RNA sequence: AGGGCUACACACGUGCUACAAUGGCGCAUACAAAGAGAAGCGACCUCGCGAGAGCAAGCGGACCUCAUAAAGUGCGUCGUAGUCCGGAUUGGAGUCUGCAACUCGACUCCAUGAAGUCGGAAUCGCUAGUAAUCGUGGAUCAGAAUGCCACGGUGAAUACGU
RNA sequence: CCUCCUAAAGAGUAACGGAGGAGCACGAAGGUUGGCUAAUCCUGGUCGGACAUCAGGAGGUUAGUGCAAUGGCAUAAGCCA
C-alpha cells in the first residue's frame, strides 16, 4: 500500500503498517483507523482499494513524512540561526533540555572519544 | 512553561522601562538582571543589554525572539573545548 | 528497433484515486491502480504552499490576550 | 505520442507566438532521452549490473547498452574497459511515451516532491535530472528488488539557448519549482 | 540583584530501564500490609484526550481522604523481527507549584523512535519467607526521587565438605 | 643490436662524448571489407567525491601507436565489427 509517499507494509496489522509514516504514530493511527471505520486488526492486503483512498484521504489532513520534516528542521533551525540556549546546544551537538553532561550524554554527543 | 491562566511574565522595572524607551524613542540599550522575563512585541528593534553573572551582553530584539526570556540570549557558563 | 532483444511493449491501463484514466504503453504487464497522478500532486495543483516560518508576535497575542 | 501530437498540434504554435520566429522550424523540439546508471560496484559484483541492466530495461522499453570505462582510474579501482554503466537512449515514439509517462505518473510518485530545479540545464536548452529511486517508477515492484537504485535522465533538445529549452518543456507542463 | 554549585575531550563507584514470547499490548477481574493528613489529606459531581481545573462533602481521623495495589488470573493479538522489544533524544502544544520554571523543576499530550539481541579481564550480594521480583507508603518537602527509610504480594535454588 | 645528438643541410664519421632502449610480444595485436575519430577543459546531472558513467559545448590530435627514441600516420599506419 503507498499512503503518502511512502510504502506502507502489507503484511502486519492496519494500526502499526500506519505507525510505518513519519508523523503517525499509535494513537494517530488509531484515529485514522477510527475515522475510517476499519478494525485496526484487519491486515492492509485484506482490505479493499476504497478503504486505502480513504485512509489515504485522511492521513491527508496530518502534516506528515517530508512536509513533517521540513517542519522539524526549520524550528531546529530558527533555534540555531536564532543563537538562543537551546540553539548553542543544537549547534554543539549538546543536550538541550537540561540533562547532565558530566555522565551520560552519550545519546547526543555519539560514541566515546578517548582522548 | 508558565500557564496561560496567569499570562507571560515580566518583570515591572523592565516593562516600566521599556514603555519609556518605546515612548521617547530611547536608542541607548536597555540595562537590565531581569532574565526572567518573557520578550513582548514592544522591544522590537531595542536593544537589551541582558545581565548573565559578570557583564550585560546587549542583545538586539527581532521578530523571532518574542515568547523567549532574556536570559536565553545572555549565555551564563563560559566554555571552549577541553584539549 | 531489434526483434528478440527488448522488453514486451503493450499498452495498458494506469487509473489513479481521482478518476484519471489513461492509456500508456508500457513494460508493466498488467492494469494498475496508482495513487498520484499530474492531475492530482499538491505540486502541480497549486495546494502545497509553504510553511509558516513566522508569526511570533501572533502566537504571542493569540496565546495570551493581554493589556497595555 | 500524445504528447508528440500535444507538441505538433500547441507548443509549437504557443512557442512561435512568444518567440516571434521567422521559420516554422525554428522551434525548440527535443531530440532524445538518455537514461544512465552509473553502477560503480558492478566490480565487486558482476551479477548486480546485470540486475541494474534489468531495471533499465524495465523503467524503458529498451535493452541497456552496457558501458565500459573510458580510462584507468586509481581512485575508484577501475581498469579501461570495465563495465561500470548503463545507457539507453529513447529517441523517436518511445521517447514521447516515456516522457509521458515520467511527466504524468513518475514525478509525482517521488517522494517529497517539492519541485524539479529550473537550474538543472547546461546552458545549450538540453535538461538534466536525477531520478533518486527506481521505486518511483511503477514498472518494478516493491517486493522483488535487490537494493535501491537510482538513474539519471537527460533530455537533448533542438533548443540553441537556456530560455528556449526552459520555455519548451514547460509547455508540456514540467513541474519546475517555481 | 544576577550567575554558579546542574559545566564536559574523559575515568571510576552506586543505581534505574532494557535487550524481550516465563514477554509487549488491549479488555475484564481477584488478593495486601504499613503509613500520612489542618498555610493539610481533599472525596462525589461537572469540564478537559491527559497532566489538571471548577464547585465542594467528610476528616485533627479503626469513621473521612490520600487509595479501584501490582505481579497474578481469564480471553484475544503480536510470531522471533532491532520487532507492537526498548524508550534515549528532539520539535510543537500544555498543566501545576512558586514573586519567578532561560541557565535549572516535575508531569501531560501529539510527533520523534537512539544504543542495546544478555555484556572482556575481572568482580558483588545472598543459606528462607532469604535471593529474585512486584507494587505501596513516609521523611526532607511551595514544587522537585531511579536515592534513603519502611511496608506488604509472589517466592526459589543450593550447601558433599573445609 | 636499436634510436637521437655530436655529424660541419647526400652517405659515412671517433672519444672511458651527451641521452635512452633491446635479447621480446601477438593466430590476433596478421589479411581484407565496412564503419569511426582523440587528449584535455567547461557546463549540467542519483549515490558520485578532484577523477567511474551520461548529455551538451569549447578544443582540434595538445591523443593514440604492445614496449626506448626518431621519422611517420586523417585515404589514417590510430579505434571497432
Ligand atoms: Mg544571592
Ligand atoms: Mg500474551
Ligand atoms: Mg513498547
Ligand atoms: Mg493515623
Ligand atoms: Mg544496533
Ligand atoms: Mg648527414
Ligand atoms: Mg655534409
Ligand atoms: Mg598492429
Ligand atoms: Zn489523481
Amino acid at each position: 500500500a503507498r499512503i503518502a509517499g511512502i510504502n506502507i507494509p502489507d503484511h502486519k496489522h492496519a494500526v502499526i503498517a500506519l505507525t510505518s509514516i513519519y508523523g503517525v504514530g499509535k494513537t494517530r493511527s488509531k484515529a485514522i483507523l477510527a475515522a475510517a471505520g476499519i478494525a485496526e486488526d484487519v491486515k492492509i492486503s485484506e482490505l479493499s482499494e476504497g478503504q486505502i483512498d480513504t485512509l489515504r484521504d485522511e492521513v491527508a489532513k496530518f502534516v506528515v513524512e517530508g512536509d513533517l520534516r521540513r517542519e522539524i528542521s526549520m524550528s531546529i533551525k530558527r533555534l540555531m540561526d536564532l543563537g538562543c540556549y537551546r540553539g548553542l546546544r543544537h549547534r554543539r551537538g549538546l543536550p538541550v533540555r537540561g540533562q547532565r553532561t558530566k555522565t551520560n550524554a552519550r545519546t547526543r554527543k555519539g560514541p566515546r572519544k578517548p582522548i | 512553561p508558565r500557564s496561560l491562566k496567569k499570562g507571560p511574565f515580566i518583570d515591572l522595572h523592565l516593562l516600566k522601562k521599556v514603555e519609556k524607551a518605546v515612548e521617547s524613542g530611547d536608542k541607548k540599550p536597555l540595562r537590565t538582571w531581569s532574565r526572567r522575563s518573557t520578550i513582548f512585541p514592544n522591544m522590537i528593534g531595542l536593544t537589551i543589554a541582558v545581565h548573565n553573572g559578570r557583564q550585560h551582553v546587549p542583545v538586539f530584539v527581532t521578530d523571532e525572539m518574542v515568547g523567549h526570556k532574556l536570559g536565553e540570549f545572555a549565555p551564563t557558563r563560559t566554555y571552549r573545548g577541553h584539549a | 528497433m531489434k526483434k528478440d532483444i527488448h522488453p514486451k511493449y503493450e499498452e495498458i491501463t494506469a487509473s489513479c484515486s481521482c478518476g484519471n484514466v489513461m492509456k500508456i504503453r508500457s513494460t508493466v504487464g498488467h492494469d494498475l491502480n496508482l495513487d498520484v497522478c499530474s492531475k492530482c500532486h499538491p505540486f502541480f495543483t497549486g495546494k502545497q504552499r509553504d510553511v509558516a516560518t513566522g508569526g511570533r508576535v501572533d502566537r504571542f497575542n493569540k496565546r495570551f490576550n493581554i493589556p497595555g | 505520442a500524445k504528447l508528440h501530437d500535444y507538441y505538433k498540434d500547441e507548443v509549437v504554435k504557443k512557442l512561435m507566438t512568444e518567440f516571434n520566429y521567422n521559420s516554422v522550424m525554428q522551434v525548440p523540439r527535443v531530440e532524445k532521452i538518455t537514461l544512465n546508471m552509473g553502477v560503480g560496484e558492478a566490480i565487486a559484483d558482476k551479477k548486480l549490473l546485470d540486475n541494474a541492466a534489468a531495471d533499465l530495461a524495465a523503467i524503458s522499453g529498451q535493452k541497456p547498452l552496457i558501458t565500459k570505462a573510458r580510462k584507468s582510474v586509481a581512485g575508484f579501482k577501475i581498469r579501461q574497459g570495465y563495465p561500470i554503466g548503463c545507457k539507453v537512449t529513447l529517441r523517436g515514439e518511445r521517447m514521447w511515451e516515456f516522457f509521458e509517462r515520467l511527466i504524468t505518473i513518475a514525478v509525482p510518485r517521488i517522494r517529497d516532491f517539492r519541485g524539479l530545479s529550473a537550474k538543472s540545464f547546461d546552458g545549450r536548452g538540453n535538461y538534466s535530472m536525477g531520478v533518486r529511486e527506481q521505486i518511483i517508477f511503477p514498472e518494478i515492484d516493491y517486493d522483488k528488488v535487490d537494493r535501491v537504485r537510482g538513474l539519471d535522465i537527460t533530455i537533448t533538445t533542438t533548443a540553441k539557448s537556456d530560455e528556449e529549452g526552459r520555455a519548451l518543456l514547460a509547455a508540456f507542463d514540467f513541474p519546475f519549482r517555481k
